[PDB]
């Protein structure tokens, strides 16, 4: 798989989360997270050239972005030239944001709870979710083998 | 710009 | 304005019209009253209960709030919103 | 702030929603355009408590951060046959069967 279709399948997931806000402006961002609780975050078109998507998040001092890099076919945080630069990568945006909640989920460093959503999703979806939070054996499940193809598609958290 | 960040020790 | 949706184990659900529009099998076989022979009640409950939380939060400007699904009826849920297409 | 509801009689159970600041009496003229029972033969439930007519929703116990959408609270509801009021009977709903052992 090259990388071109590696980024495709990426982009594709990041359609199904139902917190992936477009072209979001950075003060739109500002106004949907000035009263959401920490932690609360969503991700957008970065209006930057050098960068795809950017993470907004409400922290406790307010809301904030943080933009995230696309080099070498994998997603990382935008952090310091090369000074902390090897550092969580993966081939799925979406994956990037799933790693970071599940790290803080115990109790600067990036802290994520619960997304924005754009819109109420599918109930599907949403069972899709919950069954993701609970085990990652598909096979195991009592299900039509067309649902468990349906949960193969989004098999995050988040 | 000013309302972004970077992540920094 | 209302429309009334009957389980499997004999529960009478009747919700607006509207909210049941949500789900796409529901408005193709659209009357007044269906009935779901694989649908229990304690699962088209919830169906209904995403209705109302599918309707309320649909161009609203308020933040989404988390909608609650136990493990327990996840599975059931998940079967019965691919046989609604909601 | 609206009020989201489950009114539930034997095995009917009504979905529908009304403002916190909305009577009981206004409630059951909403069960009225529904089963075709006017209020007099009505007879709400919190519980076990009956409610009355002119008090609000918000003054029964049905606060808006409480009966939301995604959770709504349940009312009791009992018709009045012939000369007396049947006692409230709720009928349960059905039992999820146990999960599986990934799980």
């Amino acid at each position: 798989s090259m990388q071109a279709a590696r980024l495709a399948k990426a982009l594709r997931e990041l359609g199904q989360t139902g917190w992936y806000w477009g072209s979001m402006t950075v003060n739109e961002a500002k106004e949907k997270l000035k009263e959401a609780p920490e932690g609360t975050f969503l991700i957008r078109d970065s209006s930057h050239s050098d960068y795809l998507l950017t993470i907004s998040v409400k922290t406790s001092a307010g809301p904030t972005n943080l933009r995230i890099e696309y080099q070498d076919g994998k997603f990382r945080l935008d952090s310091i030239i090369c000074v902390k630069s090897a550092l969580a990568a993966f081939d799925s945006v979406v994956h990037l944001i799933d790693y970071y909640v599940q790290m803080c989920k115990d109790k600067v460093h990036l802290y994520l709870t619960k997304p924005l959503y754009t819109s109420a999703p599918s109930l599907q979806h949403l069972c899709r979710l919950t069954i993701n939070k609970c085990t990652g054996a598909i096979w195991g499940l009592p299900l039509p083998t067309r649902l468990k193809d349906y949960l193969e598609e989004y098999k995050f958290q988040v | 710009s000013f309302e972004y960040t970077i992540l920094d020790p | 304005m209302y429309v009334k949706l009957i389980s499997s184990d004999g529960h009478e659900f009747i919700v607006k019209r509207e909210h049941a529009l949500t789900s796409g099998t529901i408005k193709a076989m659209l009357t007044n009253e269906v009935n779901f022979r694989e649908i229990p009640s304690h699962v088209l409950s919830k169906v209904c209960m995403y209705f109302t939380y599918k309707v309320r939060y649909t161009n609203s400007s308020t933040e989404i709030p988390e909608f609650p699904i136990a493990p327990e009826i996840a599975l059931e849920l998940l079967m019965a919103a691919n046989f609604l297409d909601c | 702030m609206d009020v989201f509801l489950m009114i539930r009689r034997h095995k009917t159970t009504i979905f529908t929603d009304a403002k916190e600041s909305s009577t009981v009496f206004e409630l059951k003229r909403i069960v009225e355009g529904i089963l075709k029972r006017p209020p007099d033969e009505q007879r709400l439930y919190k519980d076990d408590q009956l409610l009355d007519d002119g008090k609000t929703l918000g003054e029964c116990g049905f606060t808006s951060q409480t009966a939301r959408p995604q959770a709504p609270a349940t009312v009791g509801l009992a018709f009045r046959a012939d000369d007396t009021f049947e006692a409230l009977c709720i009928e349960p709903f059905s039992s999820p069967p146990e999960l599986p052992d990934v799980m």
